[PDB]
């Protein structure tokens, strides 16, 4: 046909004069600014490729009209899908692509109705299950010169698609060689049963023959491929002309709604401090009409000023002696996340707001019995009892392991400062007595947002945090209150025969070995994806059961601050808007927010009634959830009295770290209670089988696995250890108290200790603290918060030498240690094999030593050196 | 002795180019004047361009201490409520720079030496290609310098890549671990950082290739001047047509070139080790060589000029001119001054290689050594000199064509050789004396008006008498 001579004839061509064949009447698009728009980190009023005008010329000429549901398949960057997203008709916008080398990846923008676009990377279309759509795009086609693969792309490029049609779904499919006729007869029985026909785009390049299938149109194709091919061999015989260009389409900026609620609010509760909050800001108060907030109530919003950036400090002294860890992509990858207020909206969409479902009654009677069991159990030998203001004073002055909190910097500086100060009292005292009589008035919370990197979500033990921050009058009302529960030790294994709070990292390794000598099957961690965000109703309700052991006055303040604060929240957070950054504020009923050590014994106990409604069930006691019947009340109550006891000492729960070694493999094939209650596991099939492990050197608690060493003379210890690469990379971010050379010294020189007195055992961290603390000019001491917040131990702060340190820890305060002969040299302490340290990620034994080698003596004699003015003294 | 309000008071078509730099420059403009003397007195020079990844790292620190502590003076006074703010808006935008200190100063020290261009600009106004060129080569060695760099940067990556492949192989784990879900996932992120660097790579070099290619063009005609002048000034005319602008420029393109190819050699070496499928290397290499060998092919063709004609040196009165049993002293020199420490360069010479079809003109041959050799340390001593002084030609109307002396040498370094020949000025053979009276005025009469320099076939008072 034409079209075959029109292909040889482009092909017998020579480069210089192909060059100038591509623009001889095409429309172009003045892309001039757009590239350094979108380079400098702009976000808004750009297009993100060129397929925006293309697809606005079809929709514009109302060719196809996009309405409902849309399904972009292979969207590359994203053009289409930002385009359809901005339009008036469209809910929502699901974009597919197959990313990797080679290949184009989405990227992030904010433009018009940025949040009812979701795309995904790293997924094979051609295996993809289909799903209910509304509309169909599809933009996927490579060249080639021959034109026999170019129809087999085509062919099954149609015969991909043609299973997702229906009667009544608008489509737009770009077909690539249409002029031959093994296509040709395939698309008349597809136009035949759905309509529509092909049109060329005018802004396509001169090279391509492409066409694209539309759904509004008719006519025949062979007259229309014939007339195509014509205007393109009658094309190359006139002059150059100049092409045309065009404007570049802009999105705005902002977000958008879709319209549904499905939360109701409470007003008797929460009206006054709507009303107080809306008094403070009269000026700037009104309501907007585009949140994007689904299943959270919204009331108003006021403005104010951007705060936070993206990445932080990096702790200049750390870095210049780890020099060959700069090549390492994990290390700086995992840098430091965003805080913007783009980056917190994003994390909000993502991963707060969501929705749970309410179990069965079976459910609730199990959890209700098993909870009242429980808490007469543990308050066996303990008692309540109220806490002082004198307590609270000593806790801040010493800086003690306080909960994130805003010291109200407008008429106080600090939390020190403001605790001496009379007014402080007197304004505790007031909401003491607003809330004797049931009612609160300034009791609000703050969001910040954080969780935002590629590669960091895999190594920072989180990702996707949203932490709660709260004013420090109610942090000390909610001390008062429930400050029993870790003042005494409510949860020590002592009492209860699960927890391990109060125990240091050092000994888990013994607790897991001690529960590895029992009877059974294997060990089983399975672990929760977003375990916070869980929490439904139900299991606030059972955990306010404590109040029945107290009495009066403490009860009161108890019962009101569970009732008014934990399931009545306001909370406050940012939102990027066209006229600078606005602060909405919120309600919501269920999920959990409180301070940070109520949380842990919250959850550490939630975890343990669920571990234990799981061995239920495993053994057979009960067999249907969906109602419970007599018989078996009376069934689970004597279970629990035999032997409750028992089997609560055959697992080991931090927080919501679970390791359980059960009676028999039964337990990894019951997942019905799990699954009632919310408490999904994390990637796994929902009815998939989980996994145990035969070797306790392999289990996973608090993301650590416990190896084994020996000694020269004989003994044997036990020590943790990590990923190498996770510990230099979190080594080198500095939280941000610097602004100084004495603070970030100091904070180096402090947790450089951790690793002398921790992870001693491994060969390319133990030489690396010898330089830093030779570096720091000592003297000074090494005060600052440095990991591990819930390991209640912060013992490698003292002054005096690391040997002293490291007898006294090791061996003298060992119980599992028999002799006491003491070592006095740096000598005796073994190391991790030769191959073992390379496996958890070590730098040494080929050509990776001939690069890190150099860091030995070459650099290390002359950087402490380099440290410049600032003295030191030796230490190795 | 200070910049900034200097360029305020000056005019407004420079405040506009000033306007434009310092706008969408990240540094405000408020920040530049409130700190104007400590920017202006710190050493930005050395922090950007050298060995020390702790200076840049003090400049950061006292930066941040500078800027922290002037907010907290100026927060004392009211109605300043906005330049407190953006005091604090510029302590956001400088923490992205604190993973690499060396963009701050290279932001700075690039920022203060544009506005000393304008500055200069400005007051010449009110009261060039050898500058143009010494510009465009201090440019090239710059971005040279950081093309080193990340090919270094690129090498290490792969080898640590290649090291952590070869022990997981090692391992022999077919196991379905999550450990190897990661370590599979960080190996993918591995691959695409090693394809973007490579990427980066190849458009850095077409960049220098580009701007190599319009150097040498522009280098061209300068040398076809030199050429046009010197044949005027050898007309008994005194014009000066020193050689040492030329010949340092030469010498600096034949070592860029030179460094230009190793660098791809050692590139395409790596590259052998883990070469994969998806990589334009394959053919990026071979096509970035190609064009770098026709570009010094080109460049060394032009390369070869005679410094001084064959001449008479009893009589230096009148030049061009031969007679039979004498001897000459001719003149060659090489522009580029690179040459192998090892091998001695070989320069022969003929006469009249193309002879006319007319009736048999007056061959003559070189009775002489035909042949010279140059030591290596000339070349370093005093440069690639070709000097003969005795050269004699012998017989084997008089003045109707003219005789060509040809120049050939085989240029060898780094195992590339290239023929080279050249041309002198056409000349005339006179069997005596008596007849250069009218030989004189017949050589005139073919070089006044001559287009054509290898045409074998009142105003002029400034030269029949100016002696
Ligand atoms: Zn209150
Ligand atoms: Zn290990």
């Amino acid at each position: 046909t034409l079209g075959e001579k029109w292909k040889n004839r482009l092909n017998a061509l020579g480069k210089s004069e192909f060059q100038i064949y591509k623009k001889s009447g095409i429309q172009e698009v003045d892309r001039t600014l757009a590239k350094e728009g979108i380079k400098r980190g702009e976000t808004d009023h750009h297009a993100v490729s060129r397929g925006s005008a293309k697809l606005r010329w079809f929709v514009e000429r109302n060719l196809v009209t996009p309405e409902g549901k849309v399904v972009d398949l292979g969207c590359g960057r994203g053009g289409w899908s930002y385009y359809c997203g901005g339009l008036k008709n469209v809910k929502e916008v699901k974009g597919l692509t197959k990313g990797g080398p080679g290949h184009e990846e989405p990227i992030p923008m904010s433009t018009y109705g940025w949040n009812l676009v979701r795309l995904q990377s790293g997924v094979d279309v051609f295996f993809t299950p289909p799903e209910k759509c509304d509309t169909l795009l599809c933009d996927i086609g490579e060249s080639s010169p021959n034109p026999t693969v170019e129809a087999g792309r085509t062919l099954r490029v149609l015969n991909l698609v043609e299973n997702w049609l229906n009667n009544n779904t608008q489509f737009c499919i770009k077909v690539l060689n249409p002029y031959m006729p093994s296509v040709i007869e395939k698309m008349e029985a597809l136009q035949r049963k759905y309509g529509g026909a092909l049109v060329r785009n005018p802004l396509s390049r001169n090279s391509t023959h492409e066409m694209y299938w539309v759904s509004n149109a008719s006519g025949n194709i062979v007259s229309s491929v014939n007339m195509i091919s014509r205007m393109l061999i009658n094309r190359f015989t006139m002059r150059h002309k100049k092409a045309t260009y065009e404007p570049d389409v802009d999105l705005g900026s902002g977000t958008r709604n879709i319209g549904i609620e499905s939360e109701t609010p409470n007003l008797d509760i929460i009206g006054k401090r709507i009303e107080k909050i809306k008094q403070e800001h009269e000026t700037s108060w009104h309501y907007d009409q585009d949140h994007p907030y689904k299943t959270w109530a919204y009331h108003g919003s006021y403005e104010t000023k951007q705060t936070g950036s993206a990445s932080s400090m990096v702790n200049g002294v750390v870095r210049l002696l780890t020099k060959p860890w700069d090549i390492i992509p994990m290390v700086t990858q995992m840098a430091m996340t965003d805080t913007t207020p783009f980056g917190q909206q994003r994390v909000f969409k993502e991963k707060v707001d969501t929705r749970t479902q309410e179990p069965k009654e079976g459910t609730k009677k199990l959890m209700k019995i098993t909870a009242e069991w429980l808490w007469k159990e543990l308050g066996k030998k303990k008692t309540p009892r109220m806490c002082t203001r004198e307590e609270f004073t000593r806790k801040v002055r010493s800086n003690a392991a306080l909960g994130a909190i805003f010291t109200d910097e407008n008429k106080w500086k600090s939390a020190r400062e403001a605790v001496e100060d009379s007014g402080f009292w007197e304004l505790v005292d007031k909401e003491r007595n607003l809330h004797l009589e049931g009612k609160c008035e300034t009791c609000v919370y703050n969001m910040m947002g954080k969780r935002e990197k590629k590669l960091g979500e895999f190594g920072k033990a989180k990702g996707s945090r949203a932490i709660w921050y709260m004013w420090l009058g109610a942090r000390f009302l909610e001390f008062e209150a429930l400050g029993f529960l870790n003042e005494d030790h409510w949860f020590s294994r002592e009492n209860s025969l699960s927890g391990v709070e109060g125990e240091g990292l050092h000994k888990l390794g013994y607790i897991l070995r001690d529960v590895s000598k029992k009877e059974g099957g294997a060990m089983y961690a399975d672990d929760t994806a977003g375990w916070d965000t869980r929490i439904t109703l139900e299991d606030l309700k059972n955990e306010e059961m404590v109040t029945n052991h107290m009495e009066g006055e403490h009860k009161k303040l108890a019962e009101a601050i569970f009732k008014l604060t934990y399931q009545n929240k306001v909370v406050r957070v940012q939102r990027p808007t066209p006229r600078g950054t606005v602060m909405d504020i919120i309600s919501r009923r269920d999920q959990r927010g409180s301070g940070q050590v109520v949380t842990y014994g919250l959850n550490t106990f939630t975890n343990m009634e669920a571990q234990l409604i799981r061995q239920m069930e495993g053994e057979g006691v009960f067999k249907s959830i969906q109602h419970l019947t007599v018989t078996e009340e009376i069934a689970v109550k004597n279970w629990l009295v035999r032997v409750g006891r028992e089997r609560l000492s055959r697992m080991a729960i931090s927080g919501d770290d679970c390791v359980v070694k059960p009676l028999d493999d039964r337990f990894a094939s019951a997942l019905t209670a799990l699954n009632d209650m919310g408490k999904v596991r994390k990637d796994i099939q929902q009815w998939e089988p989980s996994r145990g492990w035969n070797d306790w050197t392999q289990v996973p608690f608090c993301s650590h696995h416990f190896h084994e060493l020996i000694m020269k003379d004989g003994r044997v210890l036990v020590v943790p250890c990590r990923n190498q690469d996770e510990l230099i990379g979190r080594a080198r971010i500095s939280q941000g108290a610097g602004w100084s050379l004495r603070e970030t010294a100091c904070l180096g020189k402090s947790y450089a200790q951790m690793w002398s007195l921790m992870y001693f055992h491994r060969r390319d961290l133990r030489l690396a603290a010898n330089a830093i603390c030779s570096a720091v000019p000592s003297h000074w001491v090494p005060t600052s918060r440095t990991t591990w917040s819930i390991h209640a131990t912060h013992e490698w702060m003292t002054t005096e030498d690391m040997l002293t340190v490291w007898n006294r820890v090791w061996i003298q305060e060992n119980p599992w240690m028999e002799d006491k002969t003491p070592v006095e040299s740096w000598e005796e302490i073994p190391y991790l094999g030769k191959r073992e340290d390379q496996w958890c990620g070590s730098l040494i034994g080929l050509t990776s030593r001939a690069t890190w080698a150099k860091n030995i003596q070459t650099a290390i004699n002359q950087v402490r050196s380099l440290i410049g003015n600032e003295e030191y003294t030796d230490y190795m | 002795m200070a910049q900034w309000e200097m360029l305020q008071n000056l005019d407004s078509p420079f405040q506009d180019q000033l306007h434009q730099l310092y706008s969408h420059s990240l540094l405000p403009v408020d920040i530049r004047q409130y700190l104007a003397v400590w920017i202006e007195d710190q050493n930005w020079q050395e922090a950007a361009l050298g060995s020390d990844d702790s200076k840049a790292t003090m400049l950061f620190f006292h930066f941040l201490d500078q800027l922290n502590y002037e907010c907290g003076r100026c927060s004392q006074d009211p109605e300043s409520l906005l330049l407190q703010h953006n005091l604090r808006k510029f302590c956001r935008d400088i923490q992205p720079f604190s993973q690499d200190p060396t963009q701050l100063a290279e932001m700075i020290f690039n920022l203060l030496l544009e506005e000393k261009r304008i500055l200069i600009q400005a007051q010449r106004a009110q009261l060039s290609q050898q500058h143009e060129i010494e510009s465009r080569i201090l440019d090239l060695r710059a971005m040279m310098e950081k093309l080193v760099k990340s090919i270094s940067q690129l090498k290490d990556q792969q080898d640590v890549f290649c090291f952590r492949y070869k022990i997981q192989a090692k391992g022999k784990t077919p196991s379905l671990d999550p450990h190897q879900t990661k370590e599979q996932k960080i190996l993918q992120e591995t691959l695409n950082e090693l394809d973007k660097r490579r990427k980066e790579v190849l458009d850095a070099s077409k960049a220098l290739l580009g701007r190599l290619t319009t150097l040498i063009e522009l280098l061209l005609p300068k040398l076809e001047e030199w050429k046009a002048q010197q044949q005027k000034a050898c007309i008994r005319a005194p014009i000066d047509h020193g050689l040492e602008q030329l010949e340092t420029w030469f010498t600096a393109g034949a070592k860029l070139l030179f460094h230009l190819r190793q660098l791809l050699k050692e590139l395409k070496g790596l590259s052998c080790l883990v070469s994969y499928q998806d990589d334009p290397l394959t053919k990026g290499v071979d096509l970035r060589n190609a064009q770098v060998t026709e570009l010094l092919q080109r460049l060394l063709h032009r390369a070869f000029v005679v410094e001084t004609q064959p001449c008479m040196p009893q009589t230096p009165h009148r030049p061009l001119i031969l007679k039979t049993g004498s001897k000459f002293t001719v003149r060659t020199r090489l522009l580029v001054r690179l040459q192998e420490g090892n091998e001695s360069l070989t320069v022969e010479v003929s006469i009249d290689r193309n002879p006319p079809q007319l009736q048999g003109f007056r061959k003559f041959n070189i009775l002489t050594s035909n042949q010279k050799t140059l030591t290596p340390e000339k070349g370093q001593s005093q440069g690639l000199i070709w000097d003969f002084g005795y050269l004699t030609l012998v017989e084997q109307g008089v003045t109707e064509e003219l005789h060509i002396i040809s120049f050939t040498v085989k240029y060898t370094y780094q195992g590339l050789k290239q023929e080279l020949k050249t041309d002198t000025l056409p000349v005339v053979i006179i069997s005596n004396m008596n007849q250069l009276s009218i030989a004189w005025a017949s050589v005139l009469w073919f070089n006044l008006l001559s287009p054509n320099l290898q045409n074998q076939q009142g105003p002029a008072l400034s030269w029949q008498f100016s002696s």
